[PDB]
Formats: structure tokens, sequence, C-alpha cells
């Protein structure tokens, strides 16, 4: 018991620890966004007693927890470590001891970020940590150091895990499976592992150089020694954009499996889906300065970055039309995973179309630090990547756990988050176009209207999260009963039209990936004689 | 099963009611209103803006309170 | 004898795509000629009367 | 896949004669109704005579039920029931509306 | 000039640069509405008809005609709006034949203005600092978090060059109704141009997180006539 | 190393055959997560002299 | 020839009801903030 969970070398057990830590962290990051939305409900001091430093501290904590401690350890640390070895026939990962250190650095990085908010005054800097606001003159004491060490520990985690993902895919495939025969979810973790390998080392240069200015009398970014603050932004954003794609592509591969299963059709143009995922991962290294359109760059620099940013809309739109082509002419089964996937196609398109407006440098003059930007990236990260994370859990957890969930309770949960997420973020575009800046705890009185509407939706969506916590409890205590009563779905594919009920019992599963052919909780020794395909 | 969609619509409408009524209870522990959020103060704001010719084709009125 | 029946689903994807462009093309037509052209003509009336006050 | 309609009938006629149990007759029937066309009357006749040879009446009832889903009008359903008149009568196959009348 | 409650559009424009920014926003939204009309319609009429389809079309897996066509169509749309977007980019970057230059410097939670053309009758530098009026000191009718104790006065119909920098950390000079937004970085000077076509008061704010006082550092600009500006200049 | 197989065997926590109800573990674990932002606020508002 | 009614009449009978159901859904998803402003103090006094 001690050595199964502290000494582990099994990739399935480690993936369970990842998901446990990932979900404990989304609690804290949701609680911070609730405190933030209560202080923005009306003009004046509301709940924080006029402490503007504390409001800024909670905004940094909110972004770091959601990105580096929820979405990455769950989509990649969780689903990647559990389903990638099973989908290719591997008996383990390569490097099983590397696989274990890449988890145990995240608990130590949390007891570095939490103690950062409790020491002196915390880090009220934004998640980008620009200098000179984050140097020792404008932020004294050890708070910004402890936040940098936390970011260092998440980079060790993601880099070590990426090296392991790349070797396993290239070296440990089963008999007959060639690189053209991989499932689309395996392709999405493989391409993501390469973006992490080529972007993380540039971020570790930028924030280690920021640590040197603060404590070792160095002038990379200090203006009195010749340094330049605009250098830090080039180094930070050269990792940033690749990161947003490191957060959506694993969700692109989940959406492919769910949509194909509940249509009873194979993915339309499956080979052009891999080519599109590779083109988006390559064009995500050539567009980073759309995040610096107003800092004073040249006009010919800005005209290049406009056209480079726009052309990533072509490969992404191929994936959107491809997904609509597989459900056309299908036999659609509206279980809970299918509901999230259909909402993803509608809410991701909206968030991506507000990005096309932002891509032009001329128009971004009216769209800088404007709530309009906040509206763009919560449509693609919270109705995007988050919706694909719910779709995954409802798709694979009955197999992984051996326990079913209450179906009609889960459709109530879906509608409560779909309604509540739209109420928070749709009026954010109205505030931004009229000119409301971001990162403020207080505003002029003409912005009170839409700010009240968004704070109401924030309560609707937190209630939907508390219903999900109860659904987990019901699945773990009543999961075996959910199979014998009629409170859950047993088969994600139903018999075909002319297929009789008893013929269907000969082959219950019609799957194009291995994972649905294992025992319900898969065995700890899953393959002895290797699997074989033609 | 038959009768499940109606349970779903009733559960969604009961979840909307509970969250909205909980918001109004937490609001009652919030801080006092700002001194400028009145109709009397907002009508002298419009006096100043009408002189300076504010927003000459889309409106300048600040009145949103009681 | 019964003549063959083919291409039912092929020809109903042509009408879906034609309908989608027509529907999205009337929402966009109102935005330009109804909403945007409305604000342009108000603005151009404020200025064209401002020049007359300069005589 | 460039298969003409004439090649479609001549290939599934051959495929219904080789089916040797219920699994085979139901699997071949499933693939025949999954294209973008309604099988010809001469294909439906061979699918009825294949379910007789494995001794299964519900599979022969479902043949005409799929036929009424795949046609475009209700006058295309009628013209099939008027071509396959003897065979439905000679083997004793009822229609699903005739069996569960409403 | 001022934000309004429940507004869902641009504040009214006072310069040709903000006139052009709005024209490009509306031109782009014409095509984003065609695309959203298609995608939402195909999504709706696929769920409503194939959730009741008992036999799936499992042998449709590719198409050469539609896949080429839907790769070219987004490229034509993207090219249509890049033409006016490039023209606006180079029309706003030019600063040719201005008649006056003003410097604006950002500080830890106030602004600072300097006139150094030496046009006034005594030929000095005119300079003052601008602070937000605190809540405890407001007079009834003044606007919270917007009105300042001093403002910047400019004339109308005059081309103006703005020079922006900073003293301690990064700030941002921004006024929504003038089409102005530019970072203020310690160490370098950026420039922007303007030409105001009507009189009035235009409000802005700092737009680069600068610490606890990031919300208490507004910008207020008054545009007056030429004889009226010379009288104000020659006194203060 | 050889481990066991089954339903409740691939998780680190005990759900059945325990003395204390599993509800105290399940909701206590997610309560502590939801409660760390409020502990931070308390320390910092007690430093500014607001309390 | 062709048996039955024209494919235009058959397809017309299926799509016309769906056009109206589409426009009544997209109006709710995009026009629901218009109702909040309808019952506000700021509106029309
Ligand atoms: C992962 C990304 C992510 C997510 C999910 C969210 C979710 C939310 N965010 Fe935030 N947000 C950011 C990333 C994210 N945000 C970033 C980067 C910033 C900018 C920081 C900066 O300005 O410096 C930001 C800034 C930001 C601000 C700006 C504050 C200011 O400028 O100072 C506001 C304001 O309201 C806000 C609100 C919200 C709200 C209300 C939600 C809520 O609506 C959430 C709704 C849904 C949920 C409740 C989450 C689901 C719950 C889970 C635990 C999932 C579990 C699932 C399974 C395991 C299957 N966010
Ligand atoms: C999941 C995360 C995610 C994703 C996927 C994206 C995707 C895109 N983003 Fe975004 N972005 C963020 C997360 C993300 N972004 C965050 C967190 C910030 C703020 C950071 C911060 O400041 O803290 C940000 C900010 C940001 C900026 C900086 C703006 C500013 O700060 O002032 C820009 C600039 O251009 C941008 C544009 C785009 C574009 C063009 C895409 C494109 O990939 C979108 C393409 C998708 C589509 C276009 C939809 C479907 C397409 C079709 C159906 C084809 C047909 C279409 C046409 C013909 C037009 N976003
Ligand atoms: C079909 C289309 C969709 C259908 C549409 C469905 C959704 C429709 C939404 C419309 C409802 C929106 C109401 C908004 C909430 C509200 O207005 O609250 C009113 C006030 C608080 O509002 P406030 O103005 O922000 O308070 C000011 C803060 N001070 C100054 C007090 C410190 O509250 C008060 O102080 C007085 C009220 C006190 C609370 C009692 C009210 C009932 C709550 C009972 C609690 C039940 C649940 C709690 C269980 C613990
Ligand atoms: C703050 C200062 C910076 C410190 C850097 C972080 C320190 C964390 C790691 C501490 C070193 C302990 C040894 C573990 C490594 C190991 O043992 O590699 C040995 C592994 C063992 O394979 P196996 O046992 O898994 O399989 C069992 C098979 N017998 O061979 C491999 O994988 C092959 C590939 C080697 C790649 C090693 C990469 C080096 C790790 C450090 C990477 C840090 C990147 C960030 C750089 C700043
Ligand atoms: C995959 C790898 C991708 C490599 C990225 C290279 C693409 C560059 C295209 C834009 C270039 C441009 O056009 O940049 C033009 C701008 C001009 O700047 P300015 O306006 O101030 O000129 C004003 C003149 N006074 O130069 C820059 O900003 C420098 C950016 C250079 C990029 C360096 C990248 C090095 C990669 C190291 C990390 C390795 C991992
Ligand atoms: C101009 C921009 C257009 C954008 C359109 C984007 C719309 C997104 C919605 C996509 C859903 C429909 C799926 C495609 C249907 C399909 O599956 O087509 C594939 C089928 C399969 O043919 P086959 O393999 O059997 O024979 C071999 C064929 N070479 O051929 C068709 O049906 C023809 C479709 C008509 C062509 C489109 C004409 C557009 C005008
Ligand atoms: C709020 C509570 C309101 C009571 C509603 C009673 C439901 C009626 C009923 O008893 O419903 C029976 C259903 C069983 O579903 P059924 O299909 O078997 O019965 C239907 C027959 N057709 O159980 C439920 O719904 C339980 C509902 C629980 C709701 C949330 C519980 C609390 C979650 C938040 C706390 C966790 C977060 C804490 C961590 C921070
Ligand atoms: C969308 C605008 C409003 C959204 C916000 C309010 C939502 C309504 C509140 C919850 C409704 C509960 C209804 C009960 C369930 C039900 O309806 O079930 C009825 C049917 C089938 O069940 P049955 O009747 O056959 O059997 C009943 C046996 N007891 O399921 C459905 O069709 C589900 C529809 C799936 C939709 C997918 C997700 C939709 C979001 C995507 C965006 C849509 C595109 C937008 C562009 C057009
Ligand atoms: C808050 C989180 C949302 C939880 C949703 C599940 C509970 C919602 C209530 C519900 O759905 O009540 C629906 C059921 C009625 O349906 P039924 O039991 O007859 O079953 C067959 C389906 N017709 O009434 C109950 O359960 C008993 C009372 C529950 C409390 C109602 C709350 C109303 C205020
Ligand atoms: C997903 C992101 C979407 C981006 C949307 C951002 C906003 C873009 C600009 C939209 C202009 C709205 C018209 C203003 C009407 C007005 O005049 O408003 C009037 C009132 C208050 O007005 P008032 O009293 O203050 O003064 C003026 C008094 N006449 O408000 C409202 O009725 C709110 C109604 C909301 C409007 C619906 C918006 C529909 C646009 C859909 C966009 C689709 C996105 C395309 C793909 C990305
Ligand atoms: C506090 C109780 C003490 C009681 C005193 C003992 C007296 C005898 C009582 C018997 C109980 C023994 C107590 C032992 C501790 C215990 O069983 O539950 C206590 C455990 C804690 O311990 P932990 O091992 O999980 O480590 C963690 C310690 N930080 O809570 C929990 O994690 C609850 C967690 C549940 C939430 C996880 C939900 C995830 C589901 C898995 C889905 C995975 C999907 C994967 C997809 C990739
Ligand atoms: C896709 C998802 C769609 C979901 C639909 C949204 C419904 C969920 C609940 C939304 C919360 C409402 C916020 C109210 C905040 C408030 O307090 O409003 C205050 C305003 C008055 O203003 P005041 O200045 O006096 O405030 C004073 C502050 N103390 O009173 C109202 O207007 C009542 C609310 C109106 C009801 C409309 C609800 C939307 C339903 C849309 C139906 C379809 C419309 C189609 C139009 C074409
Ligand atoms: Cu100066 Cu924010
Ligand atoms: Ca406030
Ligand atoms: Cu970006
Ligand atoms: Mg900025």
């Amino acid at each position: 018991m001690v050595q199964r969970w502290l000494y582990s070398t099994n990739a399935k057990d480690i993936a369970v620890l990842y998901f446990m830590l990932a979900i404990f962290s989304g609690m804290a990051g949701t609680a911070m966004s609730l405190i933030i939305r209560l202080e923005l409900a009306a003009p004046g001091s509301q709940y924080l007693h006029g402490n503007s430093q504390l409001f800024n501290v909670l905004v940094v904590g909110h972004a770091v927890l959601m990105i580096f401690f929820l979405v990455m350890p769950a989509l990649i640390g969780g689903f990647g470590n559990y389903l990638l070895p099973l989908m290719i026939g591997a008996t383990d990962t390569a490097f099983p001891r590397i696989n274990n250190i890449a988890f145990w650095v995240l608990p130590m990085g949390l007891v570095c970020l939490v103690t950062s908010t409790l020491v002196e005054s915390g880090a009220g800097t934004g998640w980008t940590v620009y200098p000179p606001l984050s140097s020792i003159q404008a932020h004294s004491g050890p708070s910004v150091d402890l936040a940098i060490f936390a970011l260092h520990l998440t980079s060790i985690s993601s880099l070590l895990g990426a090296i392991n993902f790349i070797v396993t895919t290239l070296n440990m495939r089963t008999n007959g499976m060639t690189m053209h025969k991989l499932p689309l979810f395996v392709w999405s973790i493989f391409i993501t592992a390469f973006l992490l390998l080529l972007s993380l080392p540039v971020l570790s240069a930028g924030i280690t150089m920021l640590l040197l200015d603060r404590n070792f009398n160095t002038s990379f970014f200090e203006v009195s020694g010749g340094g330049d603050p605009i250098l830090y932004e080039h180094l930070f954003w050269f990792f940033g954009h690749p990161e947003v794609y490191i957060l959506i592509i694993p969700g692109f591969g989940i959406i492919s499996h769910v949509v194909s299963t509940y249509s009873k059709k194979p993915v339309f143009g499956e080979i052009s889906m891999v080519y599109a995922m590779a083109s988006i991962g390559l064009l995500g290294f050539l567009v980073w300065s759309h995040h610096m359109y107003i800092v004073g760059l040249d006009a010919d620099t800005r005209a290049y970055f406009t056209s480079a940013t726009m052309i990533i809309a072509i490969p992404t739109g191929i994936k959107i039309f491809s997904w609509l082509a597989t459900i056309h002419g299908g036999s659609i089964r509206l279980a809970t995973p299918m509901l999230y996937a259909i909402a993803f196609l509608f809410l991701f398109t909206m968030g991506g179309l507000t990005g096309v407006a932002l891509a032009n440098a001329s128009l971004d003059v009216a769209f800088h630090d404007t709530y309009y930007v906040v509206g763009h990236f919560h449509y693609v990260l919270s109705m995007g990547a988050i919706f694909s994370l719910f779709a995954g859990y409802y798709y694979w957890s009955p197999q992984i756990l051996g326990l079913n969930y209450n179906e009609k309770l889960a459709q109530i949960q879906f509608w409560l988050i779909f309604i509540g997420a739209n109420v928070i973020f749709f009026p954010m575009h109205f505030l931004g176009i009229n000119g409301m800046p971001r990162r403020i705890p207080d505003y002029p009185d003409a912005f009170a209207g839409w700010n009240y509407v968004a704070s109401i939706g924030s309560f609707i969506a937190t209630l939907s999260l508390f219903l999900f916590i109860y659904i987990l409890y019901d699945q773990l205590v009543n999961g075996l009963n959910n199979k014998v009563n009629n409170k859950s779905v047993i088969y994600n594919k139903a018999p075909d039209f002319v297929e009789s009920n008893t013929i269907f019992n000969l082959n219950t599963v019609k799957s194009s990936s291995i994972e649905f052919l294992l025992t319900s909780p898969p065995a700890v020794h899953s393959f002895n004689t290797p699997a074989v395909q033609s | 099963n038959k009768g499940d969609s109606s349970f779903i619509a009733k559960g969604v409408a009961a979840g909307l009611l509970f969250s909205v009524g909980l918001f109004a209870v937490v609001r009652m522990a919030g801080g006092q209103d700002a001194k400028t959020m009145n109709k009397e103060w907002q009508l002298k704001s419009d006096e100043y803006l009408k002189s300076k010719n504010a927003n000459p084709w889309g409106g300048y009125s600040q009145v949103q309170s009681k | 004898t019964i003549a063959p029946i083919t291409g039912t689903i092929k020809r109903r994807v042509i009408m879906d795509i034609v309908l989608g462009f027509s529907l999205g093309g009337v929402m966009a037509s109102y935005w330009w000629w109804g909403f945007h052209m409305d604000k342009i003509n108000k603005r151009e009336k404020f200025y064209a009367e401002l020049a007359e006050r300069k005589k | 896949d460039e298969e003409t309609f004439e090649e479609f009938t001549a290939r599934y006629e051959k495929e219904f004669d080789e089916a040797y149990d219920l699994f085979e007759v139901q699997r071949v029937l499933n693939n025949c109704f999954s294209y973008d066309l309604v099988p010809a009357p001469a294909v439906i006749e061979k699918a009825l005579r294949a379910a007789r040879r494995v001794n299964d009446l519900p599979t022969a009832i479902r043949v005409f039920e799929a036929l009424k889903y795949k046609v475009e009008n209700e006058d295309q359903y009628k013209a099939y029931l008027d071509e396959l008149k003897d065979v439905r009568q000679e083997l004793g196959v009822p229609l699903k509306e005739e069996l569960f009348p409403s | 000039d001022v934000p309004t409650p429940y507004a869902c559009y641009f504040q009214d424009s006072a310069t040709p640069n903000q006139e052009g920014i709005l024209e490009l926003h509306d031109n782009i939204m014409f095509y984003l509405l065609v695309i959203l009309g298609l995608v939402s319609w195909m999504l709706y009429t696929i769920v409503m008809t194939y959730s009741k389809n008992p036999i799936a079309y499992k042998y449709i897996k590719h198409g050469q005609t539609i896949e080429v066509i839907w790769t070219i169509f987004p490229a034509v749309i993207l090219l249509i709006i890049a033409f006016p977007s490039f023209i606006l980019l180079y029309l706003c970057d030019e600063v040719i034949s201005p008649a006056m230059t003003i410097k604006a410097i950002g500080y830890q939670w106030y602004w600072k203005y300097e006139y150094s053309d030496f046009i006034n009758d005594s030929g000095e530098t005119v300079e003052f600092e601008s602070y937000v009026i605190p809540d405890e000191l407001l007079e009834e009718g003044q606007l919270r978090l917007l009105d300042t104790d001093t403002s910047m006065v400019v004339p109308v119909d005059t081309h103006i060059r703005f020079v922006v920098t900073a003293a301690d950390v990064i700030h941002d000079f921004a006024i929504p109704s003038l089409g102005i937004k530019v970072d203020a970085t310690p160490g370098r000077l950026n420039q922007v141009s303007a030409l105001i076509q009507r009189e009035g008061v235009f409000y802005g704010a700092c737009s680069e997180l600068c610490g606890t006082g990031h919300a208490n550092m507004p910008i207020k600009i008054e545009a007056v006539s030429l004889p009226k500006f010379l009288e104000w200049l020659n006194e203060q | 190393v050889h481990f066991k197989d089954g339903v409740y065997e691939n998780i680190p926590f005990k759900v059945k055959g325990r003395k204390t109800p599993y509800a105290l573990s399940h909701f206590g674990f997610f309560a502590i997560g939801f409660a760390v932002p409020f502990v931070a606020c308390y320390v910092q508002l007690k430093k500014s002299g607001a309390f | 020839g062709r048996i039955g009614e024209s494919w235009v009449i058959t397809e017309g009978r299926r799509l016309i009801p769906e056009i109206f159901q589409w426009s009544a859904v997209l109006s709710v998803c995009l026009g629901w903030p218009g109702a909040v402003y309808f019952f506000s103090k700021a509106r029309k006094a």
C-alpha cells in the first residue's frame, strides 16, 4: 500500500494520482474566480476592504492553478499516461522512474505557490510577471521568488513527461501498427510532446534571468544598467502562444473519438486530420508578437505578424468542417459525452472568430487590455478545453473504474454549466468594446450593468461544479447498482437495425481501438502475448 | 426512460432558482453603495456632459439608479 | 420495372450548404445596411450641420 | 469506389447465396442497406430466400421495414410491395403493420 | 467621449483614425456573421435529422471535391479583409507635418504633461501633474474614477504629435474615443498622432497593470478653439 | 510487483469496509481545496489592519 | 421515370419547419442580454 503509491512504476497507477491532484486544484482556482467575481459585482469596496494588492494576488493564483495545476495534469498527465500505452499495445511506458518524478514535483510546486501568497504581500503582478513591476524595487521580499520556483517545478514536470511520451510512441508499438495506423488521440499527445520540448527551455531562460536581476545585481531587463523590459516579453511570449495549443490539441483528439463513437461513422478524412494538427503545431511558433502589437514595434514587423496569425485559421477550419462531415449521415446517440462535443463545436467556433478580429494589428488598438480579450480566451479555454475534459471523463471512467454513473443527473450537470458559462463571458465583449480595462478591482459607474449580469452566472456555474462532486460520490458508492437498475447507460453503441438482440450479445463491442476490449478495470498485467493487427 | 426529460427540465429550473437566491443572500453581506450611485447625483452629471457636447449622436446619459 | 433510386443523401448536402450561406447572408446583410449604415448617416449629419454653423 | 448500380446487384446477389448461418445473413443484409441507394427488387428477393434457408422469420419481416425507411416517397414503398407480391405470399411473410395493426 | 450604462458598441469617434478603426471592425463582422450562420445551421439541421436515422452511412469516408473546395474558401475570405487592414495599418503609422508636440510621462499612479514648443509669450516649458480626485473630495455631479484635478488642453483641427514614456514601471496612454493606445516603457519614447474634429471632453485610463494604483490613474483631455487655447496656454 | 485486481483495488483510498463513512473523506477532501483561498485572504487582511 | 411526388415538395415539407426552429434558437443564444436591458431602470426610464 505504501510502496504501491509512493514507489510506483506502473503507468496506470500514476495516472490516477495525476487526476486526484488535478481535481483538487480546480477547487482552489474556482474559489478564487468566485471571490474575484464578487468584488466586481458593483462599484465600491465590496468584500476585500479596499486591499487592491490582495485582489491582484488572487488573479495570479487563479490563472496559475487553472493552467499549470488543472488542465495540464488532467489532459496530459492523466489521460495521456493512462490511454496512450493501452492504445498502442505497450506493456508500460519507457522510463518508468522518470514517469514517477514528473508527478511528485507538482505537490512540491503547490507548497511553493501557496506559501507565496502568505508571505509578505504575495505577488500582485499578473500571470505574465512583467518587469520592472516584478523586480525588487516594485516587489520586495520573497514572494516573486517563490512563484518563480513554482513555475520551474512545473517545467521539470512537463519536460520530463514529454521525453517519455515521445520515446514510448516511437519505440513500443505492437505488431503490425505503423505510424499511419495510430489512433487520433495518440497523435495528439505525440505532437503536443514536441511543442513542449521546443518551447519550455526558452521560458526557463526568461524567468531565471528575472530571478538574477532581483537577487544577483544583473541588468537583463533593468533600465539603469542598459537592459530592456521588452526583451522579457519576447522571451515570455515565445513560450506563451505554443502553450495555448499545448492546451487545445489533446482536446482535439478527444473530440475525434467521442464524435465517431456516437455517430457510428469513422472520422471523415482521417489522414488530413493529422496533417492539420501538425500544421497548427508548426504555425504556433511563428506568431507570438500579436501579444505585443502596441509596444512600439515597426510597421513592417506588424504587417508580417498579421498575415502569419490569420493563416492558422485555415488548418483549424479544416478540422471544424471535418467533424461536421462525420456526423452528417450518422446514427446519433445523445449520451452525456455527445452533448459536450456538440457544444464544443458551437462554442469553440465563436471564441475562434473573435480571435480573427484580434489578429489584425490595426484593430487591436481598440482591443488591448480590454475585457474583449478576456471574453475571447474564456470561450476557447473554458467552453473549449474544459468542455473536452468533461467529455473525456464521461467517456472513459466507467471502463477505467468499473463503476457507472447516474445518467439523468449528468444531463442536469451539463445544462447548468452550458447556461452559466455563457452568462459570465458573453457580456465581457460588451464591456470591452465600450472600453473597460482589465486587471482592475474597481471601475467607473457606467460599467455596473454588465458586471452585475456576469457575477450572477458565476454562481450558476459553481453550483454545476458542486453537482459534479456529488456525481463522483454516487459513482463510487453506488456504481455497481447503477448497472442493474435503469439509472445509467450500459452500451455506448446500440444494435444495428437488422441485428437481433441475441446476435448482438455475441459481440457487444464494435471498437476501432483496443481500450474498450479490456476487462472493465484493466488488469495490472494487460499484455503478455503481444496484440496483433493486420 | 419515459419521464426522464421532464425530470431534467425540472432539475435545471430548480438549479437556476437556488443559485440566484443564494447570490442575493451573499450580496446582503457586501459593502455599502458608493456615494455617487443615485439618480440625484447622476442628473447633475448629465448637466455637465450636455454642456461639453458629449456623445453627439449616441447618447451621454448616466441615469441608471433610483 | 422499378428504375434505380440513388443519390438521396448526396443531393441533400447541396441544399444544406446553399441554405447555410443564404441564412448567414441575410444576418450579415442586416448588420451592414441596417445597423452600420444607420450609425454612419447619423454621424455624417452632425458634421455637415457643424460646417454650416461655421457658415 | 467506382461501382455501377448493375455491378452492385450482381455482387450482393452472389453474397446472399453464400451465407451459411444467421450471423452471415444478418451481417450481409446490414452492409447492403448501408449505401446511398435502395437495393433492386431482385436483391430483396434473394435476401428473403436466404432467411428461409436458415429458418428465421423476424429477419424476413425486418427486410420490408428497412425498405420503408430507405425509399423517398410512400409510392416507392408501394411499388416494391407490388413487385414482390408472390414471394411475400409464397413464403408466408407478413408486414409489420399487418402483424401489429394499429 | 464617456462610457454609458449597458452600452454594447464603440464610443463616438472624434478623429479620422478612430473612424477607420470602426470601419474595419464592421467590415470584418460582415463575414464573421456569414460563417457563424453556416456553422450553426449545419450543426442544428444535422442533430435534428440524424438523431433519428436508424441506418448509418458508414461507407462515406472522404470526398475530393468538397475537401479541396473547403480548403480554398477560407483563404479567399481571409484575403478579402486583409486588403483594407493593411491600408489602415500604414495610414495610422504616419506622422507628417504636425503643428505641436506634447509629452506625457507615467508615474506611480499619476500622469505628467509638458509643452516645450516655446510658443507662449514668455518662452518657458509649461508643465503640471494630473491626479484623480479622491472619493472623499468629490463635488456632487463629478464622475467617480474619471475626473482629475487638472486636465490636458488641446486645440481643434490641429495635427498633434504625442510623445509617451514612463519613470518607474510600464503604464499605457489610452483614450478610447481618439483611437490611441500605446505602452509607456521606461527607457524609450514612442509617438502617436491625432487630429480632433469637434470640441468636448474625452476620457481614458491607464492600460498596463502598474501595481495597487492601476485603477486610480485616469486621463482627461479637453479640446477647445484656437484663440481659447492660446489664452489658456499663456496663463498656465 | 504483483497487485490485486477488481473494482475498488486500483485507487489509493478505501471506500468499503471502513468504520467511518466515506462521505467524510470524499467531501472533506474537496472542502479543503475550496478553502485555501479564504485562508490566504484572512492572513493578508489581518496584516493590513482591516481586522 | 420517377415514382411519386417531386423531390422539391418532399424536401420543402421537411426544411421549412426547421428554418423557423433554427432562427428561434439562435435568437435566444444571441439576444438574451436584450431582455435584461428591457427591465432595467436605465432603459426608456
Ligand atoms: C484554464 C483556464 C481558465 C479557466 C478554466 C478559467 C475560468 C474562469 N475564469 Fe479566468 N482566467 C484565466 C484562465 C481561466 N479562467 C487566465 C489566464 C486569466 C488572466 C489572468 C491575468 O489577467 O493575469 C483569467 C482571468 C480571469 C478574469 C480577469 C480578472 C482581472 O483581470 O483581474 C476573470 C474575471 O472574472 C475570470 C473569470 C473566470 C471565471 C468566472 C471562470 C469560471 O467560469 C469557470 C467556469 C467553469 C468551471 C467552474 C471550471 C470547471 C471545474 C473543474 C474543476 C473541472 C473539473 C473537470 C473534470 C476533472 C472532468 N478569469
Ligand atoms: C485554448 C487557448 C487559446 C486558443 C485555441 C486561442 C486561439 C486564437 N487566438 Fe488567443 N488567447 C488566449 C488563448 C487561446 N487563443 C489567451 C489565454 C490570451 C490572452 C493571454 C493574456 O493576455 O493573458 C489570448 C489572446 C489572443 C491575442 C492577443 C490579443 C491581445 O492580448 O491583445 C490574439 C491576437 O491575435 C489572439 C488570437 C487568436 C487566434 C487568431 C486564434 C486562432 O487559432 C483561432 C482559429 C479558429 C477559428 C478561426 C474558428 C474556426 C474556423 C473556421 C470555421 C474557418 C472559417 C473562418 C474564416 C474564413 C474566418 N488571442
Ligand atoms: C424562463 C426564462 C428564465 C427565467 C429567468 C430566471 C432568472 C431571473 C433572475 C432575476 C433575479 C435577479 C435578482 C438579483 C438579486 C437581487 O437583486 O438581490 C436584491 C438584494 C441584494 O441586491 P444588491 O442591490 O446587490 O444589495 C446591495 C448590497 N447592500 C447595499 C445591501 C450591501 O437582496 C436583498 O438584500 C433583499 C433580499 C434578501 C434575500 C431574500 C430573497 C429570496 C432569497 C431566499 C433564499 C433562498 C435560497 C438561499 C438558501 C440559503
Ligand atoms: C534547480 C536545478 C536544476 C536541477 C534539475 C532538475 C533535477 C531533477 C532530476 C534530478 C536528477 C536525478 C536523476 C534523474 C534522471 C535519470 O535518472 O535519468 C536516467 C534515466 C533512467 O531511466 P528509468 O529509470 O526511468 O528507466 C529504467 C531503465 N534502466 O534514463 C533515461 O531516462 C534515458 C534518457 C536520459 C534523459 C535524462 C534527462 C536528465 C534529467 C534532468 C532533466 C532536467 C531538465 C530541466 C533542466 C533544468
Ligand atoms: C439552446 C437555447 C437554450 C439553451 C439554454 C436553456 C436550455 C434548456 C434547459 C434544459 C432543457 C432540458 C430539456 C430536456 C432534455 C430533452 O429535451 O430531451 C429531449 C431530447 C431527446 O429526448 P426524448 O424527448 O426523445 O425522450 C425523452 C425521454 N424521457 O434530447 C435532446 O434533444 C438534447 C438536445 C442535444 C443538444 C446538444 C447540446 C446543445 C448545445 C449546442 C448548441 C446548439 C446549436 C446552437 C445553434 C442553433
Ligand atoms: C462571442 C463574442 C461575440 C462578439 C460580440 C461583441 C459585440 C459586437 C458588437 C455588437 C453590437 C451590438 C449592437 C448594439 C445594439 C444597441 O444599441 O444596444 C442597445 C441596448 C442598450 O444600448 P444603450 O441603451 O446603452 O444605447 C443605445 C440605445 N439604443 O443593449 C442591448 O440591447 C443588448 C442586446 C445585445 C445585442 C445582441 C448582440 C448580437 C451580436 C451577435 C454577434 C455574433 C458574433 C459573430 C461571430 C464572432
Ligand atoms: C479521515 C478519515 C480517517 C479515518 C480514521 C481511520 C479509522 C478507520 C476508518 C477507515 C478509513 C481509513 C482512512 C484511510 C484514508 C481513506 O481511506 O480515505 C481518505 C482519502 C485520503 O487519503 P488518500 O490515500 O487518498 O491520499 C490523499 C491524502 N492527501 O480521502 C480521499 O482521497 C478522497 C478522494 C476522493 C476524490 C477522488 C475522486 C477521483 C476518482 C478516481 C477517478 C480516476 C479517473 C482517472 C482518469 C484518468
Ligand atoms: C445561452 C444561455 C442563455 C441563458 C438565458 C439567460 C437566463 C439565465 C439567468 C440570467 C440572469 C439574469 C441577470 C439579471 C440581473 C439583474 O439583476 O437584472 C436587473 C434588471 C433591472 O436592471 P437594474 O438596473 O434595475 O438592476 C438593479 C441591480 N440591483 O432586472 C431584469 O432585467 C430582470 C431580468 C430579466 C429576465 C431576462 C432573463 C434572460 C432570459 C432570456 C429569454 C429570451 C430572451 C429573448 C430576447 C430576444
Ligand atoms: Cu499605470 Cu496601470
Ligand atoms: Ca468593486
Ligand atoms: Cu497568442
Ligand atoms: Mg499590455
